[PDB]
C-alpha cells in the first residue's frame, strides 16, 4: 500500500505468489522489518539491483513494488532475519523518499483480468505444459520438483503464472520485463518464448556433447 | 593440469564444431568435401578430388602445402561441372541482333550467320566438328569485340573476352604444378572459373599477339585448346585431369594474319573485317555512338549537333580506321557540353552547329 | 534462437578461451565476436562471420586458421561498411580549391572541370560510371598529388596514397585466403582499413613503374 | 437518446436501409435526398444460408487467430 516500509530483495525479484525466504540483513532493513510488523504485517517490497549495495539507496530501487501478506516470521540470532512471505500483486512505485530506512508509496495491483479468457485459460494449460516439459527434461541443469508440485491446483490465472516465471532460472532483467507486462496474456507468451529459449540452448548443450563424443 | 586442461580445451575447439558457426564448413572441409559431391564432376576428377582430400585434414597448421592443396579442392570445385546454358536453335535471331544492332557490319554478317548455321547443322552438337572456330582478322576497334558480344546475345549464352596478348611463356596458360603459396592455373581456367557455366561463348582477343622465349611454348596450349577434337582433352599443369571444351565455343580475335603461329592457322576460317565508311560512321554515330555519349554523361534531351558538324568531327578530329577515336572525340563533346551545361544553362535544349566545334 | 544460440556460443567459449594452450589467438576470438552478431554491419559481414565461427576455435604457431580469422575480421569490420562521408557536390567550389591551393597552369584546370561536369551527372537512380579515369603525366616534381588532394578536399573526401610502382604481383594488391597468418592484405584494402567511410578519393601514383617481375 | 455531462450528444440507434443521395441542399445545417429503403431481400436462401456459415466459421477462425491481440 501507501508509506509501507521497504525491504530491498535479496538479488532476485521476489515474484508474487510464491513461498519463498528473504533474508534481512542488514539494519536499515531491520528497521523497515520493525516498522513493517507495525503495518499489519504487509510489508511494500521494493527491490534494489543486482550489485547490492550494503546500505539501501534511494535510487538504486526498482519501478515496481509487491504487496506480501505475511504467512509467518521467525527471527535468527545469527544477523539475518529470514521472513516468510507470501506475496499478492505488483504495483507501480510512484517516486523514491530517502532513508534509511527507505519508504516508498504505491497504489492498488496492477495484474487484471481482461476479456477473452477461453484464451486466458488455453494459453495458462500450454504454458504449465511447456513448463511440465522444462521441469522434466532440464534434470541436468538441476531443476527442482517442489517448484513443479507447488504450481499444481491454482485458482487465478495469476498464480500459476507468477509462481512458474520465478521457478524457472533466468537473469533479473527479464524477470523485470515481466512485472512491467501488466496483461495477463504478454507474461505468458514472454515465459513461454524464454522457456524455448532455455530449451534450445539446452539442446545446443547436447549438440556439443554429441560432437564430445565424436571428436574424442 | 597443464596437459590435461589443455586436452580438454582441445576436446572443446573441436567439441562445439562451432554449432550454429561450424554448420557452413561443418569442422573447415567437410563442406567441401560436400560440394565435390555435389558437382556433378567425371570420375577421375573425383578421385582426384577425394585422394587429395585425404591428403587434406593433416594438420593445416605448420603445412603450407596442406594450404595449396585445399586451393587446389577449391579450383576443382570452383570450375564449372555439368552445369549448362540455354542455346537458340536458329539462324534466325542471328540476323534479327546482327541487323539489329550493329548496323549490319556492311555484308559480312552473312559470313557470320552461314557459320553459326553449319554449326547448328552439326548433328547431336557433337564433340567431333573437324571445324574452324572463326577467327576475326581487322584493325583495331571496329566493333569485333562487341560484334562477339552479340553473337553471344544471339546465342542466349554469356560472352566472355581474355587479352591473351603479350604473354610470353606457357606457365600461366597451362599453369605450374603445385609447390608453394601462390600457385596459380592458366589464364583460360580463370576465365571459365569467372563463367560459371561449362559452355560458354569464349572469344579470344590477340593469339597473333603471343611471345616465346623461355618457360615452355604457350603455344602448345593454344594448339591443344584450339582443335575441338583436342581441346575435349585438354590437361592443365595446375590442374590434372584433361578438361572437357566440347561444349564451350570458341570465337577469337587477332590482327595480322602473318603472325599467328603456324599451328594456329591452319583448321581456321578467316573473316577480314572491313571499316565503316565516313558517311557509314556518321550513320554510326547518329544513332549507336553520339547517343551513348550522352546516356552515359547524363544529358538525355539536353545537347544535339548537326551531322555536318559530325562530318567535321571525322574528317578533322579522327584520323584512326574505327571508331573508337571518334568515341573519345564525341567523349570530349560530351564532357565539354556537360561543362558548358553547368555554367548555367543557357537553353533548355542546346544546339551544336559546325562553327563553334574549336570551342567544345 | 540462431542469434542467442550462438551468444551462447560466445559466452561458453568466452569463458573457455581464457585459459588457451593456444596463447597466439590472444582469446580474441569471442572478444571481437562484438562485431560478428552483435554488428551494425550488413548480412555480408554477419555471412562472413559465421564462416568466421567455423574459421575460430583452431590453434596457433606457424599458419593459425584462427588468428587469420581474428585478423579478417578486423579486416572486414575495420573496412567501413555502409558508411560514407558527406561529399559537397560542387564544381565552383573546386575553383576556389584550386586557385588557393595551386598557382595554376589553367589548363588542367579546365579538364577536371569536364570529368566534374560529367560527375553531376550521375544519374540512372545511383552513380555508375562507364567513363575515363584522368591519366596524369609529368614531372614527378609538379604538384600532381598537391592538385589530387586540392580535388579530394574540394569534394570533402578522404585522400591517400598508395603507389604502384612498388608492386609486383597480385598479392602485394590481390589476398590470400584466411586460412594462415602471414597473408598480407593487398594495398587498396590497406587503404581502405586506414579509412573510416567506403568512399575515398585515391591518387594512383607512378603506374608506368609497374613490372611482371615473378609468375603474373 | 441522452444529454451527456462534458456536451456530447449520445444517441443510440440502428440503421434502416441505404439510400442514394440526388441532389445536395445546401447548409449548413445539411440535408440529404433518398428513399424510404432500398435493400434486396434474400432470395434462394440455400446458398445464402450457406454462405451465413461459412461467414460465421471464418469469423471463428478469425477471433480464434488472436494470442496477445484478444478480441471480444
Ligand atoms: N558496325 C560497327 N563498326 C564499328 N564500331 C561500331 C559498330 N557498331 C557499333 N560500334 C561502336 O564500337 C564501339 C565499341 O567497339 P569498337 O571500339 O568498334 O571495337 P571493339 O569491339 O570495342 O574492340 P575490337 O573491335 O574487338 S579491337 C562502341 O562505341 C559501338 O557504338
Amino acid at each position: 500500500r501507501l508509506e509501507l516500509p521497504v525491504i530491498p530483495l535479496r538479488n532476485t525479484v521476489i515474484l508474487p505468489h510464491t513461498t519463498t525466504p528473504v533474508d534481512v540483513g542488514r539494519a536499515k532493513s531491520k528497521r523497515a522489518v520493525e516498522e513493517a510488523m507495525g503495518a499489519d504485517r504487509l510489508i511494500f517490497l521494493v527491490a534494489q539491483r543486482d550489485p547490492e549495495v550494503d546500505d539501501p539507496a534511494p535510487d538504486d530501487l526498482y519501478t515496481w513494488g509487491v504487496q506480501a501478506v505475511v504467512k509467518q516470521a521467525m527471527r535468527l540470532p545469527d544477523g539475518t532475519l529470514q521472513v516468510m512471505v507470501e506475496a499478492r500483486a505488483r504495483a507501480q512505485v510512484t517516486d523514491y523518499i530517502p532513508g534509511p530506512y527507505l519508504r516508498a508509496r504505491g497504489e492498488v495491483f496492477s495484474e487484471i483480468f481482461p476479456i477473452d479468457e477461453a484464451v486466458v485459460r488455453v494459453l495458462v494449460e500450454e504454458l504449465k505444459e511447456a513448463f511440465e516439459k522444462y521441469v522434466a527434461n532440464h534434470k541436468s541443469l538441476r531443476l527442482d520438483r517442489y517448484q513443479l508440485e507447488a504450481v499444481k491446483g491454482t485458482s487465478d490465472p495469476a498464480m500459476l503464472a507468477d509462481t512458474i516465471a520465478y521457478h524457472a532460472t533466468w537473469t533479473v532483467a527479464e524477470k523485470q520485463e515481466i512485472l512491467e507486462l501488466t496483461d495477463l496474456e504478454a507474461r505468458l507468451k514472454k515465459v513461454l518464448g524464454l522457456l524455448s529459449r532455455d530449451l534450445e540452448r539446452f539442446e545446443l548443450d547436447k549438440r556439443v556433447a554429441q560432437r564430445v563424443k565424436e571428436q574424442m | 593440469d597443464t596437459n590435461q586442461r589443455e586436452s580438454y580445451l582441445r576436446e572443446q575447439m573441436k567439441a562445439i564444431q562451432k554449432e550454429l558457426g561450424g554448420e557452413d564448413g561443418l569442422s573447415d572441409l567437410e563442406a567441401l568435401r560436400k560440394k565435390i559431391e555435389e558437382v556433378g564432376m567425371p570420375e577421375a576428377v573425383k578421385t582426384k578430388a577425394l585422394k587429395e582430400l585425404d591428403r587434406l585434414e593433416r594438420m593445416q597448421q605448420g603445412s603450407p602445402e596442406a594450404t595449396v592443396a585445399r586451393t587446389y579442392l577449391d579450383w576443382l570445385t570452383e570450375v564449372p561441372w555439368s552445369k549448362a546454358d540455354p542455346e537458340v536453335l536458329d539462324i534466325n535471331h542471328t540476323r534479327q541482333v546482327l541487323d539489329e544492332d550493329h548496323y549490319g557490319l556492311k555484308d559480312v554478317k552473312e559470313r557470320i550467320l552461314e557459320y553459326l548455321a553449319v554449326r547448328q547443322l552439326t548433328q547431336g552438337l557433337d564433340v567431333r566438328n573437324k571445324a574452324p572456330i572463326l577467327v576475326l582478322v581487322g584493325p583495331p576497334g571496329v566493333g569485333k569485340t562487341s560484334l562477339g558480344r552479340s553473337i553471344a546475345r544471339s546465342m542466349n549464352r554469356k560472352f566472355h573476352r581474355i587479352s591473351l596478348g603479350g604473354v610470353r611463356d606457357e606457365a600461366e596458360i597451362r599453369g605450374h604444378r603445385r609447390t608453394y603459396i601462390g600457385a596459380m592455373p592458366g589464364k583460360l581456367i580463370h576465365a571459365m572459373k569467372q563463367v560459371g557455366v561449362i559452355n560458354p561463348v569464349i572469344l579470344l582477343d590477340e593469339i597473333d599477339k603471343m611471345s616465346s622465349d623461355w618457360r615452355g611454348d604457350p603455344a602448345s596450349a593454344m594448339l591443344e585448346v584450339l582443335d575441338p577434337e583436342q581441346n575435349n582433352t585438354f590437361t592443365d599443369h595446375y590442374l590434372d585431369v584433361p578438361y572437357d571444351l566440347s561444349k564451350v565455343f570458341f570465337i577469337t580475335t587477332a590482327n595480322t594474319l602473318q603472325t599467328i603461329p603456324r599451328p594456329l592457322l591452319d583448321r581456321m576460317e578467316v573473316i577480314e573485317i572491313p571499316g565503316y565508311t565516313n558517311m557509314e560512321k556518321q550513320a554510326i554515330a547518329r544513332q549507336y555512338l553520339w547517343p551513348k555519349q550522352v546516356r552515359e554523361s547524363g544529358m538525355e534531351g539536353r545537347i544535339e549537333v548537326t551531322d555536318a558538324a559530325i562530318l567535321r568531327v571525322i574528317s578533322e578530329y579522327t584520323r584512326e580506321a574505327g571508331v573508337r577515336g571518334l568515341e573519345r572525340e564525341l567523349g570530349k563533346i560530351a564532357r565539354k557540353g556537360a561543362k558548358f551545361w553547368l555554367e548555367g544553362a543557357w537553353e533548355g535544349l542546346r544546339t551544336i552547329d559546325a562553327s563553334d566545334i574549336p570551342t567544345y
